[PDB]
């Protein structure tokens, strides 16, 4: 199986500057007929991929000239000479020369913007939930950039790993920030045994970890 | 117009089997091959195999899972997947192909979910703050939608009226059921003073719930 390694797997860029995705095959992708069947696809979220370049460097009809492809042997490049809003999505390279046909992992292109610190809120469980014998403690970490963030939970001063479910939004379309939801799920009995609940985030915007807490008496 | 049209989403139980169709129109069906591909979430694409009258080839890896068939007389192809487990949860695509033309037109994708869960309506809980918020000029409120099956659920706030400052987060699976949540940020001047209400519709179970967020 030819492996296709794309790098980088993520690439922040500002509108109008110029991007390069490398894609490298684990073996020669010259077909016996002599042609090199290397291709590039763009997939926007919840859509089919869409063909951009084929046979290494040929643009598919409709594709702007800002896109261009190049390479040989086992080593190829896609270059976007001026990034535009409609170019953000995931880029795959593809090899059609050896069965089984194979794709690279993908390279996500995101809008760069300035560092934003998250707004963090913590919410104890609603009395409604309690009365059915569950307790979820929810933490929102909203509108931050960049995406690299670590949340950790403490119950009574002590780290807690199991029972946590985390969910991320995509890059917001208006302001280019990310958001995240962390939920600690406990049994009612379990929640009532402990008193301090902390939601703790580490993000580059702050030297200190950003902490929210509450005590079950309040 | 060249067009490939795939069948709707599928919800089946483990060990069951599913058939998906890809109907071609806008061109001479027997000139192009059809390839079937899979995309697991957050992952790349993998090639299942192609169907063409004259050639049916499988990726070695799928050759016990998949059976590809064509009906040239209605220019529609089928992929049959069997003994399904939830590791087969993916979006399945068909494209048109030749060595010389590449994957130029694609189907819209078909979603497959394999699960043993039965339809189960969400519980909706309101997330009001406990008082370190009262001081501030903006306040964040929440709605926790949990233990439902299957996707999707629609959440809105004040029937649609509040659209800015809303984040609704992707559902995660735990114990075979889904949980999702949604935040809204509103100026402290307008809450509790004015009403903020969370509206959840779960069409599969035919359920709508409205919960107003009230202080504790």
């Amino acid at each position: 199986d030819i492996l296709m390694t794309q790098t980088p797997l993520s690439l922040p860029v500002s509108l109008g500057d110029q991007a390069s995705i490398s894609c490298r095959s684990s073996q020669s992708i010259v077909h016996s007929n002599g042609n090199t069947y290397l291709e590039w696809y763009l997939q926007k979220p919840g859509q089919s991929p869409t063909l951009l370049i084929y046979k290494v460097s040929n643009r598919f009809s409709g594709v702007p000239d800002r896109f261009s492809g190049s390479g040989s042997g086992t080593d190829f490049t896609l270059k976007i000479s001026r990034v535009e809003a409609e170019d953000l999505g995931v880029y795959y390279c593809f090899q059609g020369s050896h069965i089984p046909l194979t794709f690279g992992a993908g390279t996500k292109l995101e809008v760069k913007r300035s560092d934003a610190a998250p707004t963090v809120s913590i919410f104890p469980p609603s009395s409604e939930q309690l009365t059915s014998g569950g307790a979820s403690v929810v933490c929102f970490l909203n509108n931050f950039y960049p995406k690299d963030i670590n949340v950790k939970w403490k119950i009574d001063g002590s780290e807690r790993q199991n029972g946590v479910l985390n969910s991320w939004t995509d890059q917001d379309s208006k302001d280019s920030t990310y958001s995240m939801s962390s939920t600690l799920t406990l049994t009612k009995d379990e929640y009532e045994r402990h008193n301090s609940y902390t939601c703790e985030a580490t993000h580059k915007t702050s030297t200190s970890p950003i902490v929210k807490s509450f005590n079950r008496n309040e | 117009e060249v067009q490939l049209e795939e069948s709707g989403p599928e919800l089946v139980k483990p060990g069951a089997s599913v058939k998906i169709s890809c109907k071609a129109s806008g061109y001479t069906f027997t000139d192009y091959y059809m390839n079937w591909l899979r995309q697991k979430p957050g992952q790349g694409l993998e090639w299942i195999g192609w169907v063409y009258p004259g050639s049916i080839k499988y990726n070695e890896k799928f050759k016990d899972k998949a059976t590809l068939t064509a009906d040239t007389s209605s220019s529609i192809v089928y992929m049959h997947l069997s003994s399904l487990t939830s590791d087969d949860n993916a979006v399945y695509f068909c494209t048109r192909w030749t060595y010389g033309s590449s994957f130029d037109y694609w189907g819209e994708g078909t979603l497959l979910t394999v699960s043993s869960a039965k339809t189960t309506p969400p519980s909706v809980y309101p997330l009001a703050p406990g008082s370190a918020a009262q001081t501030n000029s903006m306040v964040t409120l929440g709605c926790l939608v949990k233990g439902y099956f299957p996707e999707p659920v629609t959440v809105t706030w004040n029937s649609g009226s509040l659209s800015s400052g809303v984040h609704t987060f992707p559902a995660v699976l735990q114990s075979d059921l889904y949980t999702l949540s949604s935040s809204v940020t509103v100026p402290s001047s307008t809450w509790p003073s004015e009403t903020v209400t969370c509206n959840v519709a779960h069409p599969a179970s035919s359920t709508k719930v409205d919960k107003k967020i009230v202080p504790r």
